[PDB]
């Protein structure tokens, strides 16, 4: 009884899209990085001395 | 033993960083370049996932590369190499940094 009757339907099974983190956590970390950049930029100008003495003339 | 070499080296270090102002700028930069790398690694741990591995690496390597280039500058700036002056050792640093920044903005996609 080969290839004489209707055949069972086949459906492809797909994979899953990788999970992305919730935007609140990413926003928190982006804020941490921004604060770190600001702290560096102010450590240069405050505790450390970026004199800006010899501006060319 | 160790606890003494500690104070000895701290003394020497702070002496040098005070004597030459520029050798503090690089140091501050290097310190923060560590922090940023640590932050990224902490993120990778907090979520136990590294889905954009291209992005993660492009963000970690720009820090490692900038750190090593800064240290090469600090070594070429504390005691100049025979045929390279302080100037040429800053222009070479700039060129290498720009190339690193490009390949890193191309990696993250
Ligand atoms: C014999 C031989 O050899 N063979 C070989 C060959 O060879 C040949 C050649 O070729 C030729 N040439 C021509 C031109 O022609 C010739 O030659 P000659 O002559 O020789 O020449 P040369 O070579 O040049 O010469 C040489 C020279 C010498 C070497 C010299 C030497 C000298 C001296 C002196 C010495 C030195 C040294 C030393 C050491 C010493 C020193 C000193 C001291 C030490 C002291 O001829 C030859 C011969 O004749 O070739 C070929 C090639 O071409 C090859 O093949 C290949 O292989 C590979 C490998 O394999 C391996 O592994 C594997 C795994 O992997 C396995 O499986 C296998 O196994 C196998 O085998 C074994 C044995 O046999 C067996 O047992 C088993 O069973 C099996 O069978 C092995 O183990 C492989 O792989 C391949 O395959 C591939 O391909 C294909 C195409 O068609 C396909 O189909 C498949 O599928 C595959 O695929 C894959 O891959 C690829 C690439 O590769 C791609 O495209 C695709 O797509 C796929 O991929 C996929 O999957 C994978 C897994 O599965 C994965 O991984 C991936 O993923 C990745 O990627 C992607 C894309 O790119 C991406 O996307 C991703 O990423 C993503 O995801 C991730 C995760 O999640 C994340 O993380 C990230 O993030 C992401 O990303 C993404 O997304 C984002 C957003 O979101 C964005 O943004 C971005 O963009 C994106 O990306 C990743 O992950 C995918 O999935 C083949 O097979 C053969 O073998
Ligand atoms: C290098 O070249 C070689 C040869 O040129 C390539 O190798 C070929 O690769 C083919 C696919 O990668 C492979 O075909 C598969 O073989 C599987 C095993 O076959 C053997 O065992 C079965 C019994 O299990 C025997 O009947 C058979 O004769 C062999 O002895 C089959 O299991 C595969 O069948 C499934 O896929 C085909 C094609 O999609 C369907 O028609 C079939 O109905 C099966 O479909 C199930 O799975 C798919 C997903 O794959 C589902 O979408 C579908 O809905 C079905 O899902 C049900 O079943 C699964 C469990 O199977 C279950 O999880 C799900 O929930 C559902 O219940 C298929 O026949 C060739 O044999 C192989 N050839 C050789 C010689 O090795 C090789 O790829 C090349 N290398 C590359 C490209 O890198």
């Amino acid at each position: 009884v080969d290839k004489f009757g209707i055949k069972p339907e086949i459906h492809h099974i797909f994979h899953a899209e990788p999970k992305r983190v919730a935007k609140p956590i990413a926003v928190i970390f982006v804020l941490i990085i921004f604060i770190t950049i600001l702290s560096l930029i102010v450590t240069w100008l405050n505790s450390c001395a970026a004199a800006f003495n010899n501006i060319p003339t | 033993d160790f606890q003494e070499t500690f104070k000895t080296s701290k003394r020497a270090y702070f002496a040098q960083i005070e004597k030459y102002p520029k050798l503090k700028l690089i140091d501050t930069f290097c310190f923060f370049l560590v922090l940023l790398g640590v932050i990224q690694c902490t993120f990778i741990i907090l979520i136990r996932d590294n889905f954009p591995f291209n992005a993660f690496l492009a963000g970690f390597i720009i820090c490692v590369g900038q750190f090593v280039l800064l240290m090469s500058l600090r070594l070429q700036l504390c005691n100049s190499f025979p045929g390279i002056s302080k100037n040429r050792a800053f222009a070479e640093f700039i060129v290498a940094s720009l190339i690193l920044h490009f390949v890193c903005l191309h990696f993250i996609n």
